[PDB]
Protein backbone atom coordinates (compact mmCIF):
# COMPACT_ATOMS: atom_id res chain seq x y z
CA UNK A 1 0.00 0.00 0.00
CA UNK A 2 1.09 3.68 0.27
CA UNK A 3 3.02 3.80 3.26
CA UNK A 4 4.88 6.02 5.42
CA UNK A 5 8.48 6.05 4.83
CA UNK A 6 10.63 3.48 6.81
CA UNK B 1 26.36 0.73 0.36
CA UNK B 2 22.82 1.03 -1.40
CA UNK B 3 21.14 -2.54 -2.12
CA UNK B 4 20.28 -2.99 -5.84
CA UNK B 5 18.74 -6.17 -5.57
CA UNK B 6 16.01 -8.50 -3.63
CA UNK B 7 18.26 -11.30 -3.96
CA UNK B 8 20.74 -8.52 -1.20
CA UNK B 9 17.40 -8.26 0.93
CA UNK B 10 15.67 -11.37 0.91
CA UNK B 11 16.73 -14.52 3.66
CA UNK B 12 14.11 -16.91 2.24
CA UNK B 13 11.97 -16.27 -1.06
CA UNK B 14 9.41 -18.87 0.33
CA UNK B 15 8.91 -17.00 3.33
CA UNK B 16 8.70 -13.75 1.60
CA UNK B 17 5.63 -14.62 -0.56
CA UNK B 18 4.01 -16.98 2.28
CA UNK B 19 4.41 -14.07 5.20
CA UNK B 20 2.65 -11.77 2.73
CA UNK B 21 -0.39 -14.16 1.83
CA UNK B 22 -0.95 -14.54 5.91
CA UNK B 23 -0.61 -10.53 5.98
CA UNK B 24 -3.33 -9.95 3.59
CA UNK B 25 -4.89 -12.64 4.34
CA UNK B 26 -5.88 -10.15 7.62
CA UNK B 27 -6.65 -6.52 5.87
CA UNK B 28 -10.18 -5.60 6.21
CA UNK B 29 -11.39 -5.98 2.46
CA UNK B 30 -12.24 -2.29 2.60
CA UNK B 31 -10.65 0.61 0.52
CA UNK B 32 -8.75 1.17 3.55
CA UNK B 33 -7.30 -1.57 3.95
CA UNK B 34 -5.76 -2.04 0.08
CA UNK B 35 -4.58 1.69 1.10
CA UNK B 36 -2.82 0.75 4.23
CA UNK B 37 -5.01 3.84 6.02
CA UNK B 38 -4.59 5.56 3.39
CA UNK B 39 -8.10 5.69 2.13
CA UNK B 40 -8.50 9.24 1.77
CA UNK B 41 -5.89 9.65 -1.27
CA UNK B 42 -7.98 6.95 -3.56
CA UNK B 43 -10.12 10.02 -5.07
CA UNK B 44 -6.64 12.10 -5.71
CA UNK B 45 -5.15 8.75 -7.02
CA UNK B 46 -7.88 7.69 -9.22
CA UNK B 47 -8.07 11.45 -11.22
CA UNK B 48 -4.24 10.65 -11.62
CA UNK B 49 -4.42 7.61 -13.04
CA UNK B 50 -7.13 9.03 -15.08
CA UNK B 51 -5.34 11.55 -17.03
CA UNK B 52 -2.37 9.75 -17.12
CA UNK B 53 -4.01 6.46 -19.08
CA UNK B 54 -6.05 8.94 -21.64
CA UNK B 55 -2.50 10.08 -22.97
CA UNK B 56 -2.59 6.49 -24.80
CA UNK B 57 -6.42 6.69 -26.02
CA UNK B 58 -6.55 9.65 -28.57
CA UNK B 59 -6.67 8.65 -32.31
CA UNK B 60 -4.32 7.68 -34.05
CA UNK B 61 -1.72 5.12 -35.26
CA UNK B 62 -0.88 3.86 -31.72
CA UNK B 63 -4.22 4.06 -29.91
CA UNK B 64 -4.92 2.09 -27.25
CA UNK B 65 -7.47 0.02 -27.30
CA UNK B 66 -10.74 -0.26 -24.64
CA UNK B 67 -12.01 -3.79 -25.46
CA UNK B 68 -10.12 -5.74 -22.55
CA UNK B 69 -7.89 -4.74 -19.11
CA UNK B 70 -6.30 -6.74 -16.80
CA UNK B 71 -6.22 -5.38 -13.29
CA UNK B 72 -3.47 -7.03 -11.54
CA UNK B 73 -3.18 -7.31 -7.88
CA UNK B 74 -6.55 -5.77 -8.02
CA UNK B 75 -7.96 -6.41 -4.18
CA UNK B 76 -11.16 -5.67 -4.12
CA UNK B 77 -11.64 -3.97 -7.24
CA UNK B 78 -10.59 -0.24 -6.21
CA UNK B 79 -9.11 0.07 -9.59
CA UNK B 80 -11.59 -1.96 -11.62
CA UNK B 81 -13.99 0.20 -10.16
CA UNK B 82 -13.35 3.90 -10.98
CA UNK B 83 -11.01 4.00 -13.53
CA UNK B 84 -10.75 0.78 -15.85
CA UNK B 85 -14.39 -0.50 -15.75
CA UNK B 86 -15.81 2.82 -16.95
CA UNK B 87 -13.30 2.92 -19.90
CA UNK B 88 -13.37 -1.30 -20.57
CA UNK B 89 -15.66 -2.73 -21.93
CA UNK B 90 -14.28 -5.98 -20.24
CA UNK B 91 -11.88 -6.22 -16.99
CA UNK B 92 -10.33 -9.31 -15.81
CA UNK B 93 -8.88 -9.40 -12.12
CA UNK B 94 -5.95 -10.96 -10.50
CA UNK B 95 -5.32 -11.47 -7.35
CA UNK B 96 -3.77 -13.53 -4.24
CA UNK B 97 -6.37 -13.20 -1.34
CA UNK B 98 -9.68 -14.77 -2.46
CA UNK B 99 -11.67 -12.97 0.19
CA UNK B 100 -10.73 -9.89 -1.44
CA UNK B 101 -12.12 -11.31 -4.50
CA UNK B 102 -15.22 -12.32 -3.34
CA UNK B 103 -15.71 -9.11 -1.55
CA UNK B 104 -15.26 -7.54 -5.31
CA UNK B 105 -18.57 -9.10 -6.59
CA UNK B 106 -20.49 -6.79 -3.57
CA UNK B 107 -17.86 -3.85 -4.01
CA UNK B 108 -18.05 -3.27 -7.37
CA UNK B 109 -22.17 -3.61 -7.65
CA UNK B 110 -23.88 -3.75 -11.46
CA UNK B 111 -21.08 -2.44 -13.32
CA UNK B 112 -19.08 -5.36 -12.36
CA UNK B 113 -21.20 -8.12 -14.74
CA UNK B 114 -18.64 -6.70 -16.68
CA UNK B 115 -15.49 -8.38 -14.80
CA UNK B 116 -14.88 -11.13 -16.71
CA UNK B 117 -12.06 -13.12 -15.14
CA UNK B 118 -11.54 -13.27 -11.53
CA UNK B 119 -8.58 -15.20 -11.14
CA UNK B 120 -6.94 -15.93 -7.94
CA UNK B 121 -3.32 -16.25 -8.26
CA UNK B 122 0.02 -14.86 -7.20
CA UNK B 123 1.55 -12.99 -10.17
CA UNK B 124 4.38 -15.23 -10.00
CA UNK B 125 2.19 -18.03 -10.73
CA UNK B 126 -0.01 -16.20 -13.46
CA UNK B 127 0.27 -16.32 -17.34
CA UNK B 128 -2.11 -14.32 -19.26
CA UNK B 129 -3.52 -15.04 -22.14
CA UNK B 130 -1.73 -14.14 -25.54
CA UNK B 131 -3.16 -11.13 -27.47
CA UNK B 132 -5.96 -10.13 -24.90
CA UNK B 133 -5.60 -7.05 -23.07
CA UNK B 134 -5.48 -3.06 -23.86
CA UNK B 135 -4.33 -1.96 -20.82
CA UNK B 136 -2.53 -4.52 -18.16
CA UNK B 137 -2.83 -2.48 -14.74
CA UNK B 138 -0.29 -2.92 -11.79
CA UNK B 139 -0.74 -1.17 -9.16
CA UNK B 140 0.76 -1.31 -5.23
CA UNK B 141 1.68 -4.72 -5.82
CA UNK B 142 5.23 -5.08 -7.47
CA UNK B 143 6.92 -5.09 -4.32
CA UNK B 144 5.69 -7.98 -3.85
CA UNK B 145 7.57 -10.15 -6.23
CA UNK B 146 11.05 -11.06 -6.52
CA UNK B 147 13.37 -9.36 -9.22
CA UNK B 148 13.60 -12.66 -11.43
CA UNK B 149 9.68 -13.46 -10.47
CA UNK B 150 8.77 -9.09 -11.39
CA UNK B 151 10.93 -9.25 -14.60
CA UNK B 152 8.93 -12.52 -15.95
CA UNK B 153 5.64 -11.78 -14.96
CA UNK B 154 6.72 -8.52 -17.12
CA UNK B 155 7.61 -10.95 -19.98
CA UNK B 156 4.26 -12.50 -19.76
CA UNK B 157 2.04 -9.53 -19.58
CA UNK B 158 4.06 -8.24 -22.95
CA UNK B 159 2.84 -11.23 -24.46
CA UNK B 160 -0.93 -10.85 -23.31
CA UNK B 161 -0.93 -7.02 -25.14
CA UNK B 162 -3.26 -6.34 -27.71
CA UNK B 163 -1.81 -4.26 -30.69
CA UNK B 164 -1.35 -1.15 -29.12
CA UNK B 165 -1.56 -2.19 -25.93
CA UNK B 166 0.16 -0.72 -22.74
CA UNK B 167 1.77 -2.04 -19.04
CA UNK B 168 0.99 0.47 -16.46
CA UNK B 169 2.92 0.34 -13.06
CA UNK B 170 1.92 2.32 -10.78
CA UNK B 171 3.78 1.92 -6.93
CA UNK B 172 5.81 3.03 -4.07
CA UNK B 173 9.87 4.71 -5.16
CA UNK B 174 12.34 4.11 -2.81
CA UNK B 175 14.75 7.63 -3.16
CA UNK B 176 17.39 5.00 -3.00
CA UNK B 177 18.19 0.92 -3.07
CA UNK B 178 15.96 -2.10 -2.49
CA UNK B 179 14.72 -1.53 1.09
CA UNK B 180 12.11 -4.49 3.02
CA UNK B 181 9.49 -4.06 5.04
CA UNK B 182 9.51 -7.42 6.73
CA UNK B 183 5.71 -6.56 8.46
CA UNK B 184 4.03 -6.44 4.81
CA UNK B 185 6.87 -8.58 3.45
CA UNK B 186 7.59 -6.38 0.11
CA UNK B 187 10.17 -4.42 -1.36
CA UNK B 188 10.52 -0.78 -2.31
CA UNK B 189 13.00 -0.54 -5.04
CA UNK B 190 14.45 3.44 -6.26
CA UNK B 191 13.53 4.34 -9.68
CA UNK B 192 16.95 3.08 -11.12
CA UNK B 193 16.48 -0.54 -9.87
CA UNK B 194 12.79 -0.44 -11.40
CA UNK B 195 13.85 0.96 -14.78
CA UNK B 196 16.52 -1.92 -15.08
CA UNK B 197 13.88 -4.63 -14.55
CA UNK B 198 11.83 -2.82 -17.28
CA UNK B 199 14.87 -3.24 -19.65
CA UNK B 200 15.45 -6.52 -18.65
CA UNK B 201 11.17 -7.69 -19.50
CA UNK B 202 12.43 -5.84 -22.97
CA UNK B 203 9.95 -3.14 -22.32
CA UNK B 204 10.86 -0.02 -22.97
CA UNK B 205 9.09 3.86 -21.30
CA UNK B 206 6.23 5.65 -22.79
CA UNK B 207 5.87 7.93 -20.08
CA UNK B 208 7.03 8.13 -16.26
CA UNK B 209 5.03 10.65 -13.86
CA UNK B 210 4.97 11.09 -9.99
CA UNK B 211 1.77 11.30 -8.21
CA UNK B 212 1.24 14.75 -6.95
CA UNK B 213 -0.62 15.82 -3.91
CA UNK B 214 0.53 12.91 -1.53
CA UNK B 215 0.94 13.01 1.91
CA UNK B 216 4.41 14.30 2.55
CA UNK B 217 5.51 11.31 4.56
CA UNK B 218 4.87 8.34 2.93
CA UNK B 219 6.93 6.99 -0.07
CA UNK B 220 7.11 9.10 -3.72
CA UNK B 221 4.84 7.22 -5.94
CA UNK B 222 5.51 6.82 -9.92
CA UNK B 223 3.70 5.63 -13.17
CA UNK B 224 5.34 4.32 -15.92
CA UNK B 225 3.67 3.16 -19.40
CA UNK B 226 5.39 0.60 -20.80
CA UNK B 227 5.13 -1.47 -24.32
N1 LIG C 1 2.17 -12.11 -5.12
C1 LIG C 1 0.97 -11.53 -5.31
N2 LIG C 1 0.24 -11.75 -6.41
C2 LIG C 1 -0.99 -11.18 -6.61
N3 LIG C 1 -1.54 -10.36 -5.71
C3 LIG C 1 -0.85 -10.04 -4.59
C4 LIG C 1 0.45 -10.62 -4.31
N4 LIG C 1 0.89 -10.12 -3.12
C5 LIG C 1 -0.08 -9.28 -2.67
N5 LIG C 1 -1.11 -9.26 -3.54
C6 LIG C 1 -2.29 -8.39 -3.47
O1 LIG C 1 -1.83 -7.07 -3.70
C7 LIG C 1 -2.86 -6.16 -3.22
C8 LIG C 1 -2.17 -4.98 -2.61
S1 LIG C 1 -3.27 -3.70 -1.98
C9 LIG C 1 -3.54 -2.74 -3.47
C10 LIG C 1 -4.82 -3.16 -4.23
C11 LIG C 1 -5.07 -2.43 -5.58
N6 LIG C 1 -3.90 -2.61 -6.50
C12 LIG C 1 -5.31 -1.00 -5.33
O2 LIG C 1 -4.42 -0.14 -5.56
O3 LIG C 1 -6.41 -0.67 -4.78
C13 LIG C 1 -3.77 -6.97 -2.26
O4 LIG C 1 -5.07 -7.18 -2.84
C14 LIG C 1 -3.04 -8.32 -2.15
O5 LIG C 1 -3.88 -9.46 -2.00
Amino acid sequence: SPKRIA
Amino acid sequence: VPRGSTSEVIEDEKQFYSKAKTYWKQIPPTVDGMLGGYGHISSIDINSSRKFLQRFLREGPNKTGTSCALDCGAGIGRITKRLLLPLFREVDMVDITEDFLVQAKTYLGEEGKRVRNYFCCGLQDFTPEPDSYDVIWIQWVIGHLTDQHLAEFLRRCKGSLRPNGIIVIKDNMAQEGVILDDVDSSVCRDLDVVRRIICSAGLSLLAEERQENLPDEIYHVYSFALR
